[PDB]
Order: structure tokens, then C-alpha cells, then sequence
């Protein structure tokens, strides 16, 4: 890794030196002078009325700067702001609470510990009312509406959604000699970043600027919405999103405490630190998951897989916070169909309310296509399990070819590229897949259960040509700039914000592929909104498909008008000048060269440029995709279960991805093996469990069970290169990959092992437990 | 309530509440913000720092606790310039992506080397098994500590 | 993060000392010792004491593992680290290893101690099964004196102890016999995660039979008075199978697991016998090796 | 002019960025630099007057290298002869792809399009128009723009 | 002038009362061969300059 | 030594050495960073600071001597959010450019307005006469002062 590339290629990251010695600056190390510190008052209720708040005896503590309630905020309007999902949201609770965890009052107060004891001094009185805890009762009829606070609203329906042809998915059903139908739950989980949300607030009284340090993915989309949402002109906002201790989505929404933050700081003319702690996080910012499927897959009885029809029930928490494209409410869920060659396929999805955090999209769910992968994984593994064939020879005879790309899916997805059947013999043989099979067999006659489970999934990462992709209006293209010093070191500017994704590197060595200039020379800047272009930011893997592109493109701007540049200072036509990798030579005369260093001091430098051309080596661009990139996978989960404490140990785990061209091949591998970890964690045993009375029972890292390295095995990885056409480095993302392919791989291979007990189908999570239940015969969804 | 202890080697004299927790007294009170805290119920262990030689979950040690002792941070691991085995080791086996972790999982690490100068990956994978990374899947942590490992050697 | 409300600190500079300090101060003052049960309470408010006596500064004094041919004698500051690195302990008392090794983390094991972990009486937790099982007695001292107490007499309901508000447990005294071992065995979701289920067992075997027995159960909310029914039954039986599969039903029959987020109830009950057995098993091989 | 005048080989040319947020709220990033001359009100006015965003709605950046474009800074009078003319055409490109965009949202020709001082209307009828900020926000917004046309409102030029 | 240099990312952060900041920065890479994306001369509110700055 | 002083209406206590200027301590260790200074032979003024109401180069006043005094800075001339008339004449009047003699330019136009409260010109100037300004050419400075007079009448 110690490599030094000018350009892709394994380097070191350039974030480590200062990671390694404690130095990274993540929100909360922001001391700013005369700082306060916001606690929030959280509900202890899943669905009550608030009758009334006391907070004399907060205001009242010596330490306490200040104690707001959703009525404060409703006088000055931002008691509600919108979610990404185009619903509202309470910023804080004013009529009821519709999820305990939910934010019902906020102290500011001089430390952290103040402004916590002051929330104990807060007396809230509150009506409990029946909570819609499971979403299946959730449109029952005289369940409770949980959100009166639309006009008219008298259900729990949040949207009904559709995808594909419902009459051709019926007919080829009705032709189909097998049709297997699986209920299967991806059951709510958190994304968990080791680092909480969190935003220090600084409205400087005087120049009336907004300061926002924030635990933000997208803080430029964070800015607009800011703008828009507290009225504060966006030209005195200022988000700065800092090194971010992990976001794997959970930091792409603006929280009721970011604006609880910028309000305290506009109330008491201080900077304010919110930084919430693990419970608040867990039980109110962003879930992921908690979908419902019942799929059903029709056959051929020789396993060409025909149609896939999907009928989802979506809980979507008690407001619709989905960080979802506009036109895309149930993400990129159309993906169900999965990397297969089929007929037909439908899906109709109902996102329904409950008494639980919002959220939905997070935890690298690639807009719901973690629940589309692991729909039709499963799936295909139970249609195999049917047609009582192997699923690595189920899924190879229905693997797209290479030939058909670009492939328009059955749900409208044109897949840019893949080859979908190599990458999977890839996996195959590294995992010696039939060796593995020999094992299993014998372990079986010895009465070990050792389960294979594979999936094969199409991403659909790069949101997005901004024709099709807004986020709350706002296109998904990328902008980037590139400026060249006049010394010829270089700085781009990215609207994407690194979460721990290595985009100081792997962007510095985009430009310096296209440039010449060595990555060390490149400083990429991202997360300060006052000095990097407009862009939607990270998530949905979008980074390198969208802002990689685009720092390509604007790389190869500078190259082209340093072009012009050297062939004014060879004394040579521009088309005698030949490209040699930060250099333009003369053709047939290398002596005849000069850098991009000598043309940057040019570009800046004494006397005439070529006719009609600006001084300096700047370019900027804004990227907008054709398409989505749809890197793709094939992994191989090996676990081991304790028959007698159906304990699941993962014992291997190979994953085979193809995110076309590798920029970085070591921040790569732990992009994956980060995933893989996620993939376990959900496959095995995390989940957000609410009981009957709404209270969430993953409040804490006790409850909500996150991999340990003892849970997890040494990663292998391999990979294969098929560049997206479309991309101008051929790169596609790979950052949810992992995370998107490995929980159908692990529930796969749980499945598989237990086989000897005729078990087709065990919900996730697979704890001890529910896999003991399951081997019972008793197998039920833990929701 | 006064409290005087060495961090990273340097005596601090400071007034604390009894309630205050290490990890807040050091990263607010001290400044050293390398060390990190992600949980309330001691799980996370981003808080790890070195308390006489042992990692330990500051946020489950007040800073009370801490007096007469010395806590070493990942702040004190390079010394004199110079990167510490497991720092360079995490930065050369890509041991960390968003860093939160890392001052912990690094403390952690060197706490093992110290006392297993050639640990095996489940010894490390033990080691560190009660620190959670979400990013880096542990196996590049285990590289990384192999690495310092091997490097020290 | 969530922080502990206020309270007064105090540094014991001694048993004595300390001992004084919780008479004078009442009550509300508590001890803290590794501070991994008690700093979470006040962390998250469920504990509120008014003051704390810190015992770390007796971590030499009574932070020993001294295993005597008829005695082990673990003192209350004894970090779960130093139990689980004892390989004369683990040689006397293996369970101890067992548990310790399945116990919160190497993190936690630093600082959390034996008689932190007693004290705080958790059922769900592991080591209060592990001194119950061996028949530990507690050595408990206030301004009265020093006494013993049963561990079973110790531990008298959930999160509750026999010890007075001004008594401090020293030391935990655990017999030793000659032809005895132990085993803990525990199902956890994660690593470091609470026991979904776990089952202690320590037999002494004279030949072939079982000449004295304990089973111990965790999580699963045991029945002492069908524990104890249990180890007389298994008095006398061949350390065989057949035995230990009788002991896991008995240990079925002896909780009364709650169905939870760590499980079914049903699933406690099997892993109830299922690792009643195992530990019964681990236990007899460890008193034949 | 860079022909002829250079510090220690910089040419005397200035760079000037102009970004138009979504919200129609600008920012200027000078590479000159106020030692009390005004430089954060007149290059708002300066693009205010090309623009029609005003000057309170447009933030001047100026004297932080990070965050500003290459230039000779402040002296000889240059500020407003220089990075003022570099606003100014700044200012204009960025009215003129607005012009473009807003002619896609007008659905006229580009032609047709009428500026007035923040807004473009169809030419007749001034009620068909739209602002900078409509612009703006369009510029980053859903469906596609005008063929060709890269997203954002930003312009930067090296003035010489 | 505040001279910052960073310790461990090397970047110098100079706070200077400069009329020409980038001028500076980049007189700054030549003269001590820093390099130039690695120097931010931050040239806040000047009290006066008049040239001599 | 331990000084305490009224401090822009706020008690302040700190250990100073005995040679710390006033204007060093209200710049650096109380953080009043709006006061300025700009010579070294008490000549410019742009550290004026009203002690006990009057104007004074706190550059020519130790800390030491402040104790027991109220000192008020520009910094306090705002109260509770509005712009004392001096302030807003000067931003009206285009009473500064660089602004920094404007701190101590404006306490002695506040002061001098407290005393005179319709100054003519000749008055303006001659009370200014220690305060250099070398952005503004004064006219503005006198016309601000004006504003300020004519306003608060
Ligand atoms: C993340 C995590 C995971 C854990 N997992 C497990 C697990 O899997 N299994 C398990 O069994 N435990 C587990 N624990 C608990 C751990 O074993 C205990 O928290 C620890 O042993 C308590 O010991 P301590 O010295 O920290 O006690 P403290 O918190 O200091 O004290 C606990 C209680 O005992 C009292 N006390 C302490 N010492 C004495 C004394 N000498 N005399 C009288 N009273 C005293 C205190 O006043 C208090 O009421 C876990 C803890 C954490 C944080
Ligand atoms: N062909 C490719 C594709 C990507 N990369 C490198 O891999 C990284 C991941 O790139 P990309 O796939 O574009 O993903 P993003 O950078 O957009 O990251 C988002 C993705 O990142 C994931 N992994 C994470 N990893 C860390 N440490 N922290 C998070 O928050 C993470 N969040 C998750 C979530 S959730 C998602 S959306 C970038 O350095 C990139 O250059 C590469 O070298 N070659
Ligand atoms: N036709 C014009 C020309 C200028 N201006 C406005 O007048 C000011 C001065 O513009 P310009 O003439 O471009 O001069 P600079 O801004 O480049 O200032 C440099 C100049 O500024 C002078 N005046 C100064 N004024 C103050 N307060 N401080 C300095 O250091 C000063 N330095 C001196 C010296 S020396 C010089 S070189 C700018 O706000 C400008 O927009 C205008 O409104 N209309
Ligand atoms: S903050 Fe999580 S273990 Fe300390
Ligand atoms: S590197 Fe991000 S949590 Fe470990
Ligand atoms: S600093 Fe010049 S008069 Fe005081
Ligand atoms: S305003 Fe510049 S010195 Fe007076």
C-alpha cells in the first residue's frame, strides 16, 4: 500500500497521518470560544399527546442558557421541517409524540452534563395513546392514526408504490410450471456509526452568519435545505462538515437536532454543541431496513427463472424520512429483479406509519436496493430450494450475459455493464464452492451444520442523471473544481464528504491520473460548503460514479486548456503536442516538453496566452450521470451452526465485486470488508426491536448488537473490471456493495446449513434464538 | 473536586466535578480529542484509553477515578516525531477509514503488543473484541496490528 | 453521551476506611470499585447514589487471587483480568476462566472486579452464577466487624446482597476439593453481549460417581430450591451421559426463563439443558485431566 | 495586461469566481484583498449590477487563499480596474447561462429572452419571467437543462 | 503574521497582513519550498495597508 | 499580581505581571480584541479604552494601574443588541475603512458626546486630534460624529 501511483492504484490514504495521532477533527472535538451545550429531552412514549410541558424548573438551573419546547419553535415556525422524503417531521414534538426517542424539548446550558441534568428537570405531561408498533396492523381498521397532524388523515398509509407490469407478472405466473412464494423480513436496523450526530451551531450575532460543523454527508444539500427551511440566507450558511467518524448513511438527513442547534445558537448569540448520544441515535435518527416482502418467483421446472413479483409493506416510522430521490419513494427497490435474465416482474410496495423513528434509506441501503438484493437473493435461494438445485447453478443459468448490456430490466433499470457469469466462477473458485459443497456433505453425515450461502446482486449506485434523481428538487449532479497553482500543486474542490470513504486520496488520484500532478501534490477539499462546489454529497455510493467522474472531467479541462497553454510555450501547433502523463512533448521531440508545473506558472505567468484564452489553470465542471453505475457482486458466505446452540459462526466469506475501474485497489478492499462486516451484523444479529408498548429495545450498543472482530471472519476478496461505458473513468461505486450483497449471502448460507431441518426460509436477525426456532420448525419474522 | 494524574506523561492538575467521566475530562477539559466516546453503556469502545498501561473505557472511569494515575491517549503514542509501530501499522494496512475508532482500537493494540509481541489474529481479534469498527471489517485492523507487530520485531 | 447526575466522591485509603466512610456518609453512598456496573447506572440515572467511595485505591489489598490447597480466596478488587489470567486459580477452579473469558471484554475485564460483579447481584450475570455454583463464601466487613456470608445467603434477590449499607465485601472464599472441577459455558448474541443463557457446573467425582454436585444457571432465572434438588440427585450417579442428560432436564425444570430480545423462552430452557450438559461434561473432563 | 506587467513573473491578471446558490443567493470569491477599501460591498454592487441579486444577497470572499481564485491582490489601484472588470464578466457569464436556462424554462427561444435587471421574460409579455433565484434553483435542479449545459450557476474568469 | 504550520499535515496556515495573499502563498512555495496546496495565507481584516503590506 | 477592574460592566479578576499594558490585557487575556494598538510612543490611539469614563491609550496605562477602574471597550458600546449612535454615525458617515482606529476613535467620540453633546467640527477634531486615522481623511470620521450627536438629540 505503500505505493506512490500518480494516479490510481494502491497508495497510503492521506487521511491516516493525522487519524493515526488523534488529529482527525470530527464535530465534537469543535471548541468554539463561549460554546454551549444542547441536550434534548427525548419521549419516553411511542405515541402519547402532549398535554403540557414544565420547564420552569430547567430554566431555573444555574447552568441552563436556555430551554426550548416545540411550542417555542412553533412560534417561530420551526417546530416541523421537511424530511427528504417530501413529508414533514417534527423538529420538536408540539401535538404528541409519534416515537419514543423522539425529541420533545432541548436545554442549552454551560456543559454537557448541566444540560443533561436540566432535561431531568423537565416535567412533560403526557396522555399515552396506543402506539402502531407492528406494521402489519398498522392499516388496520381503528388502529390509531398516528399522523393527525395531516389534514384529514385518517389511516396509517404512508405511499403505495409500483414497479414493473403487474398483468404480464400474472400471466407468466400463470404459465409458470413452479412458482415459490417466501415471506421474508429485512428487519430494522440502524446504521450505528461509531461517531453520533452532531452539529456545534456558531450564528455569529453580528455578522449574522451561520456556522454549522456538522455530522452531515451532504452538507451543501444540508446548506440549501437549511436556507430554505430556517429562512437563513445561504449565502451566510456555512456548513462544515468535519472528518466524519462514519456516516454509512445515518448522517444524510438533517435532524431535528441540527436545527436545534442552529436555533440555540440563534437564541443565545453562542455557539451551541448538540452532540447526541448513542440512545438518541439509535432510536431517532435514521433506521434502515424494516421491510416486510412477499415475494414469488415463477419458474421453469429446469430453473429458468421467469417472473419475480414483489408485494412489500414498508414501515416507515412515524414520518416518511426516507432520503430517497423525489421520483424514486421506494428508492431503487425496481432492482428486485436482481442481476437475472426474466420475463416479467411486478412489485407493489405500501409504506405504512408506526410509532418509530423515521428513516428507512441508511446503513449503505443504496436507496432499498439492500432490500431489493436480498428479496430476490433469498428468493432465488428458495426457488432453488423448490426446484431442489444448486442456487450457484440456478443463478448461473439466469445471469444477464455480457452481451445484453446495456440491459433495460423488467422494472426500467438499464444496467450500464457487467459480465455477470465470470465475476460469479470467480467467487466460485476462490470459495472452491464444490469442495465446499464435498465439506458440507460430510460434516452433514457427522451431524455439523455447515451452511453455503451465496448471493449474486446488481448495484444500482450513482444517483443520479438529474432528468430522474432530486433529492428535494436539488438534480443529483456532482460539481467539482480543479485549480492549479502556479508552483503546479493542485486543489479540488468536491461536493461529496468523505465519511472515512478515502476521498482525499482516491480523489487525488482521479486528477492525478488525468493530470500528471502526483496525488501528494493534490490537496482535495470537502465538507467546507464555503469552499467546495455544489454537489448531493455521499451516499448512495455516488462519490467516484458522480464526483469521480466529474473530477476526471474537470481534470481533463485542465489538461486540454494546458494544452493550449504548452503549445503556446513549444512554439508548436496543437496538434503537434503529444499528452505524456503530466507533461505535453513535442511529437518525436520528448526533449521538446514542458510539465503541467512549467504551464501553470504560465498560465499565471508574464506575457501573452494563446488568443482568447483566460490566464490560469482552473476548470470546474458539473457532472451529471447518463445513468446509474451498477457494479455487482458475487459472495459466498461458509457459517458454522452449533446444533445444539444454533450459535451461527461465520467461517468464510468471499466476495467478488466488480465496481468497474479501481481507483484505489486497499481503500477498495476495505470499502468491501466493511460491508461484509454490516452484512454479517444484520444477517446475525442486529436489530431495532420495539415491544408492544413502543418502546424501542435497541436504544444502546447493549441492545443493538453491532459485529465484533470476533464475530467476523478474515475477508477474501477478489474482483473483475468491467467499466461502466458511461463513466469517464469507467468506475462505478462499490462503497454499499458489500453491505448490500453479503446479509442475502449470510441468510443464505444460515438457510443452507439448516437444511437438514427442512428449512426453506429463516428471518434475519439469525440470533441463537430465532435460528433455534427455526430449526424447531417454528421459524417466524421477529416482526 | 481538584484531580492531578499524568496524561501522556505530562502531570495535569485540574478542578473536576466527581461525576465528570474521563473521556470528557480529557477530550473537553484537556483537550486531547483524540480519544473518543460513541456509546452510553460502555460498548463502543472509542473511549479506550491507557490507564496504568491497561486500555480502558474512559467513559466508564470518572476522572476522580483517574487521579494519581497515568492515562496515556492515542495523542501520546508518537514520540519524540516518531509514529508509534501500531499507528504505522494502521495507516500502511489501512487499519482505519473514518478514524473514530482508531484511537482506541490503537491503544488497544499497543496494550497487546506490549504484552504479546506476536500475536496471532484471533489474539488480536480478541483483543480488540470490545471495540467496535464500522468501517474497516477488522481484518485490516488485524493486518495493521500484525503489522506493528512485525515491524517492532 | 449520557452522563451521571451529581454526587460527592471519596478515595477509600483503606477496608477500615473505607468501611467508615459508608457509616458516616449513609445510605446513599456507594462504593465504586471497577465502576463497569455502576458508572452505566449513573450514566443513565437508573443509579443515583449521593456519593461515591471509591475502592481502587485497595486493588493491592484486596485485589489477590491466592489459591491455598483447601481455599481459594479471590479479594472483592480482584479485576475479572486478574481471575482470568489466575492459571493456579484455573487449575483449582476453572470455571472462573470460563466465565471470565466470556465476561463483557478484555476492555472491561481491566476494570470490572469480583466483587463489583457480586455485589451488583445481576442475575443475568455471570460471575454471581460462578461463585454460587463453587459454594463461595463472602467475606463482608463494616464498622461492626467482619463476617461471612453464604453465597447463597449473599445473594438474596435481584440486585441485592446481604451486605449492609456500610459493609464492603473483601473477599470471596471459595472450598477446594480434590477431585473437583468446573465449566461455564454461555450463549451471548455478540461477544461481550449479556448471556442468553448460561450454565455453570462444578462435580466432584470419588472414581466413577458423582460424589458432590452444583449447577448453576444464568439468565434464565433459576430456581435455587430445584438447583439444589438437581445436585442431590446427582449425588452418587455415574459421571456418565445418561447423568448429565438428566441434570439438563432437571435444569429445564429448574428456571423459568422470559422470553426476551436475548431469546424465546422455550430457547432458554434448551439452552438450559443443553448447556447444563456441557458444562456437566467440560467439568468431569476437567476433573479426569 | 500580463504582456507587460508581472510580479516576479505573475502575470497582473485577476481571477474572479461567481457562484449562484440554489437559494439565488451569490457568493464572489476575489483574488484581491480590502485593507479597509470597501472590496466586500463594491464587488457586490459591481455584481449585483450585472446580476440583479443584491449586494446584501451576495457575499464577497476575499484574502483567504483556500477559498479564492489566483490573482495579484490589492495595490496600485488595480482592485476595481482589474478583479472589478473580472466581476463584471464574471457576473455576465453567469447572466448569460442563466439566460440559457431560463430559456429552457420559459420554453423560448433563447432569442425571445428579455433581461431585466434579476429576471428574464419571454420579450412582450415581462409576467412570463423568471429570477436569477428561480434560475439558481433550477440550475440545480430536477429535469434536464438546456442541451449542452452543465449544471450550477457558477462562472470563474481569469481577467486580464 | 500567525504563522501555523501544522506539525503533522503540514500545512502552513498564515495569517498575514498581505495585500496580495496568493502572491504571498505562492512567493511562499518558492522562496521556502513549501508546497503551494499546503499553504493557506489567510489575510483577515488589514488595518490599513497603503502598500506597505 | 491579581488586578480586578469593571470590565465593559463586568467584573475581572487575573493574574497579571505587574508590566502587562492594559492593552494586552483586555486583547489578550480578556480576549477584547477590539481594542488596538499601533505605536509604541503612545501616539496613535488606537487603543484608547474609556477608563472611569474617560478616554485613555491603554497602551500607555499597565493593567496593574486599571485595577480597581471600570475599563470600557468598543466592545461594550453595543447594548443590549443597538448600536450606541457613535457606532451607527460611523457606519452611516462611512466613518472608518480598515477600522481600526474605529474602536478608539468611537470612544472618544462617545465620550466626547457625553460631555458635548453637539460638538461643532473644530470640537470633533481637536478631541480626536490623538487618534490617527489614516483610511478615512477624518471628514468622514467628524461627519459620523456629527451623525451620532445629531441623532442622539
Ligand atoms: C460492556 C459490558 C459488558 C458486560 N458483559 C458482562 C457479561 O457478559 N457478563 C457479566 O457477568 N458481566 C458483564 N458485565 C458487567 C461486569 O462484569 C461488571 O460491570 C463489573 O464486574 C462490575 O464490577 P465493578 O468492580 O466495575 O463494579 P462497580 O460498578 O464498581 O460496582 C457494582 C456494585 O457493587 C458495589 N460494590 C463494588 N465493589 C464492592 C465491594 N468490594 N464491596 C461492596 N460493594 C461493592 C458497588 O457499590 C455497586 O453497587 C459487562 C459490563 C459492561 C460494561
Ligand atoms: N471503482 C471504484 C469505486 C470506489 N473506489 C473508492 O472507494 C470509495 C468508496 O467510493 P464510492 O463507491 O463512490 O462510495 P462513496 O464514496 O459514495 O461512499 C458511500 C458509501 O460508503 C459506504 N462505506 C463507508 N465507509 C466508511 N468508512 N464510512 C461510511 O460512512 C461509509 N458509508 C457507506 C455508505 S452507507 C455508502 S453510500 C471511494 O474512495 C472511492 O474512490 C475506488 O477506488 N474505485
Ligand atoms: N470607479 C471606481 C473605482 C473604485 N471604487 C471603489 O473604491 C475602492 C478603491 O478601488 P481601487 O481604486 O480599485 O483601489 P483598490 O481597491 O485596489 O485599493 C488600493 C489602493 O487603495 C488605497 N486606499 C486605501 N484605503 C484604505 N482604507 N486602506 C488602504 O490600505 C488603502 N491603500 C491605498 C493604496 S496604497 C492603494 S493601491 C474600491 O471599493 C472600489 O470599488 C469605485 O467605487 N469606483
Ligand atoms: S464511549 Fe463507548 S465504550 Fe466508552
Ligand atoms: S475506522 Fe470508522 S469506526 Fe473504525
Ligand atoms: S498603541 Fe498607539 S497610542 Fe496606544
Ligand atoms: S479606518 Fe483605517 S486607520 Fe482609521
Amino acid at each position: 500500500n505503500d505505493a506512490k501511483p500518480c494516479g490510481h492504484g494502491r497508495m497510503l490514504r492521506k487521511e491516516d497521518p493525522r487519524f493515526i495521532r488523534g488529529r482527525g477533527n470530527y464535530v465534537d472535538d469543535v471548541k468554539l470560544p463561549g460554546m454551549l451545550h444542547l441536550a434534548i429531552l427525548r419521549s419516553p412514549y411511542a405515541h402519547a399527546t402532549i398535554n403540557s410541558i414544565d420547564v420552569t424548573a430547567a430554566q431555573a438551573h444555574p447552568k441552563v442558557k436556555a430551554v426550548v419546547t416545540g411550542a417555542d419553535l412553533a412560534a417561530k415556525g420551526l417546530a416541523w421541517m421537511p424530511t427528504l422524503s417530501n413529508d414533514v417531521q417534527a423538529v420538536l414534538a408540539t401535538d404528541k409524540v409519534r416515537f419514543q426517542g423522539q425529541e420533545v424539548a432541548f436545554v442549552v446550558a454551560e456543559d454537557r452534563y448541566s444540560a443533561r441534568d436540566a432535561l431531568e428537570l423537565i416535567d412533560v405531561d403526557y396522555e399515552p395513546l396506543d402506539p402502531v408498533i407492528d406494521a402489519r396492523h398498522a392499516l388496520d381498521p381503528g388502529a390509531p392514526v398516528i399522523r393527525t397532524d395531516l389534514d384529514g388523515k385518517t389511516d396509517n398509509h404512508c405511499f403505495d408504490w409500483e414497479t414493473g407490469d403487474a398483468a404480464a407478472t400474472d400471466a407468466v405466473f400463470a404459465k409458470a410450471d413452479v412458482v415459490v412464494k417466501q415471506e421474508m423480513v429485512y428487519p430494522r436496523v440502524h446504521p450505528a456509526p461509531m461517531e453520533t450526530c452532531g452539529a456545534v451551531a456558531d450564528l455569529d450575532p453580528v455578522t449574522r452568519k451561520l456556522t454549522l460543523w456538522s455530522t452531515t454527508q451532504a452538507p451543501h444539500a444540508h446548506r440549501t435545505l437549511y436556507a430554505l427551511v430556517a429562512g437563513l440566507p445561504e449565502h451566510k450558511i456555512r456548513v462544515i462538515s468535519p472528518d466524519i467518524g462514519g456516516g454509512f448513511g445515518n448522517k444524510v438527513p438533517i435532524y431535528p437536532g441540527y436545527v436545534c442547534a442552529i436555533v440555540g445558537s440563534l437564541l443565545l448569540g453562542k455557539p451551541v454543541k448538540w452532540m447526541e448520544d448513542r440512545s438518541e441515535n439509535l432510536t431517532s435518527t435514521g433506521f434502515a431496513r424494516d421491510y416486510i416482502m412477499v415475494g414469488e418467483i415463477a419458474a421453469t421446472r429446469d430453473g429458468k427463472i421467469l417472473a419475480i413479483r414483489s408485494n412489500v409493506l414498508a414501515d416507515h416510522g412515524a414520518f416518511n424520512g426516507t432520503a430517497a430521490p423525489v421520483k424514486y419513494p421506494a428508492g431503487f427497490f425496481g432492482v428486485f429483479t436482481g442481476s437475472y435474465d426474466i420475463e416479467a416482474a411486478y412489485c407493489h410496495m405500501t409504506a405504512v406509519y408506526t410509532n418509530k423513528a423515521p428513516g428507512g434509506v441508511a446503513y449503505a441501503c443504496s436507496f432499498r436496493i439492500t432490500e431489493a438484493v436480498y428479496f430476490v437473493e433469498r428468493l432465488v435461494d428458495c426457488l432453488a430450494y423448490e426446484l431442489k438445485m444448486d442456487p450457484a447453478q440456478l443463478r448461473l443459468q439466469n445471469l444477464l450475459k455480457a452481451e445484453q448490456f446495456p440491459y433495460t430490466s423488467k422494472t426500467g433499470w438499464v444496467y450500464d455493464s457487467g459480465d455477470y457469469e465470470k465475476t460469479m466462477r470467480l467467487a466460485m473458485e476462490m470459495v472452491d464452492y464444490e469442495g465446499l459443497r464435498a465439506e458440507q456433505a460430510e460434516k452433514r453425515k457427522r451431524g455439523e451444520l455447515m451452511g453455503i450461502g451465496m448471493s449474486f446482486f446488481t448495484e444500482a449506485v450513482g444517483a443520479g442523471p438529474r432528468k430522474d434523481m432530486d433529492i428535494l428538487g436539488l438534480g443529483m449532479a456532482d460539481g467539482c473544481e480543479l485549480r492549479v497553482h502556479p508552483t503546479g500543486k493542485a486543489v479540488v474542490r468536491l461536493s461529496v464528504q468523505s465519511q472515512g470513504q478515502g476521498h482525499e486520496t482516491t480523489f487525488a488520484q482521479i486528477v492525478a491520473e488525468e493530470l500528471g500532478i502526483p496525488p501528494e501534490d493534490i490537496d482535495v477539499v470537502h465538507g467546507d460548503t464555503d469552499q467546495t462546489p455544489f454537489g448531493l454529497g455521499t451516499y448512495g455510493s455516488r462519490s467516484t460514479p458522480v464526483s469521480g467522474a466529474a473530477a476526471a472531467l474537470v481534470a481533463r479541462k485542465v489538461r486540454d486548456k494546458a494544452k493550449i497553454i504548452a503549445a503556446g510555450m513549444l512554439e508548436a501547433s496543437i496538434a503537434d503536442l503529444e499528452w505524456d502523463k503530466g507533461s505535453f512533448h513535442i511529437k518525436g521531440d520528448p526533449s521538446a516538453s514542458v510539465t503541467i508545473a512549467d504551464i501553470a506558472m504560465r498560465a499565471h505567468g508574464a506575457g501573452d496566452l494563446p488568443e482568447g484564452l483566460e490566464g490560469g489553470l482552473d476548470a470546474q465542471i458539473c457532472y451529471n450521470p447518463s445513468n446509474l453505475t451498477y457494479p455487482y457482486g458475487a459472495y459466498f458466505c461458509v457459517v458454522d451452526i452449533d446444533p445444539g446452540t444454533a450459535v451461527v459462526k461465520v467461517r468464510r466469506f468471499v466476495a467478488v465485486d466488480d465496481c468497474g475501474t479501481r481507483i484505489n485497489p486497499m481503500i477498495i478492499e476495505g470499502q468491501i470488508h466493511g460491508g461484509l462486516v454490516d452484512g454479517i451484523g444484520m444477517a446475525l444479529m442486529e436489530m431495532i426491536a420495539f415491544d408492544e408498548d413502543g418502546n424501542c429495545l435497541g436504544g444502546s450498543l447493549m441492545d443493538y448488537l453491532i459485529p465484533t472482530a470476533m464475530e467476523v471472519p478474515h475477508f477474501e476478496t477478489g474482483h473483475t473490471v468491467t467499466p461502466s461505458p458511461h463513466h469517464p473513468i469507467g468506475a462505478k461505486g462499490i462503497g454499499e456493495s458489500a453491505t448490500v450483497g453479503s446479509p442475502p449471502a449470510v441468510v443464505n448460507a444460515v438457510v443452507d446449513a439448516l437444511a437438514p431441518y427442512g428449512v426453506r426460509h429463516a428471518d434475519m436477525p439469525l440470533t441463537p434464538s430465532r435460528v433455534w426456532e427455526a430449526m424447531q420448525g417454528r421459524a417466524t419474522p421477529p416482526i | 473536586m481538584q484531580v492531578t494524574m499524568t496524561v501522556n506523561g505530562e502531570a495535569v492538575t485540574a478542578d473536576v466535578e466527581p461525576r465528570m467521566l474521563l473521556v470528557h475530562f480529557l477530550r473537553d477539559q484537556l483537550g486531547l480529542t483524540g480519544t473518543h466516546w460513541g456509546c452510553d453503556t460502555s460498548n463502543c469502545g472509542t473511549c479506550v484509553v491507557e490507564v496504568d498501561g491497561e486500555p480502558v473505557k474512559s467513559c466508564t472511569m470518572l476522572a476522580a477515578m483517574a487521579s494519581g494515575h497515568s492515562v496515556n491517549t492515542v495523542e501520546g503514542m508518537e514520540v519524540d516525531g516518531k509514529l508509534d509501530p501500531v499507528q504505522e501499522g494502521f495507516m500502511q494496512c489501512h487499519g482505519l477509514q473514518c478514524g473514530f475508532c482508531t484511537p482506541g482500537m490503537m491503544i488497544t493494540a499497543r496494550a497487546l503488543l506490549r504484552q504479546n509481541p506476536d500475536p496471532t489474529e484471533e489474539e488480536i481479534r480478541e483483543a480488540i473484541s470490545g471495540q467496535i469498527c464500522r468501517c474497516t471489517g477488522y481484518t485490516t485492523i488485524v493486518r495493521s496490528v500484525q503489522w506493528a507487530a512485525r515491524h517492532a520485531r | 453521551m449520557q452522563v451521571p447526575g451529581p454526587f460527592e466522591y471519596e478515595r477509600a485509603t483503606s477496608v477500615d476506611h473505607a468501611v467508615g466512610l459508608l457509616d458516616r456518609l449513609g445510605e446513599d453512598a456507594r462504593i465504586v470499585a471497577g465502576g463497569h456496573s455502576l458508572l452505566p447506572m449513573m450514566k443513565l440515572r437508573i443509579a443515583n447514589p449521593e456519593y461515591l467511595v471509591d475502592i481502587n485505591d485497595l486493588a493491592v489489598e484486596l485485589g489477590y487471587v491466592i489459591t491455598d490447597p483447601t481455599l481459594v480466596r479471590i479479594g472483592a478488587m480482584a479485576r475479572h483480568r486478574q481471575v482470568l489470567e489466575s492459571d493456579p486459580l484455573a487449575a483449582v477452579c476453572p470455571i472462573f476462566r470460563d466465565a471470565e473469558r466470556v465476561i463483557a471484554d478484555p476492555v472491561v475485564r481491566n476494570r470490572g472486579t469480583l466483587g463489583g460483579s457480586l455485589c451488583q447481584a445481576d442475575p443475568a450475570e455471570d460471575l454471581t452464577t460462578v461463585c454460587t455454583i463453587l459454594g463461595a463464601v463472602c467475606l463482608a466487613r463494616g464498622p461492626g466487624g467482619e463476617r461471612e456470608i453464604g453465597i447463597d445467603d449473599f445473594l438474596v434477590g435481584p440486585y441485592e446482597t446481604a451486605l449492609a449499607h456500610n459493609e464492603m465485601l473483601v473477599e470471596v472464599r471459595i472450598p477446594v476439593r480434590h477431585r473437583t472441577s468446573s465449566a461455564y459455558a454461555k450463549v451471548e448474541r455478540r461477544v461481550g453481549d449479556w448471556a442468553v443463557t448460561a450454565a455453570g457446573a462444578q462435580v466432584t467425582l470419588d472414581g466413577d460417581s458423582i460424589v458432590a454436585a452444583r449447577v448453576g444457571l444464568t439468565a434464565v432465572n433459576p430456581d435455587p430450591d430445584a438447583l439444589r434438588a438437581l445436585a442431590d440427585d446427582l449425588i452418587g450417579k455415574p459421571a456418565t451421559e445418561e447423568t448429565f442428560a438428566a441434570a439438563g432436564e432437571l435444569a429445564v425444570q429448574a428456571c423459568e426463563p422470559v422470553t426476551d430480545t436475548r431469546g424465546s423462552a422455550d430457547y432458554k430452557r434448551h439452552l438450559a439443558r443443553e448447556l447444563t450438559i456441557r458444562t456437566m461434561r467440560t467439568a468431569v473432563e476437567r476433573v479426569r485431566t
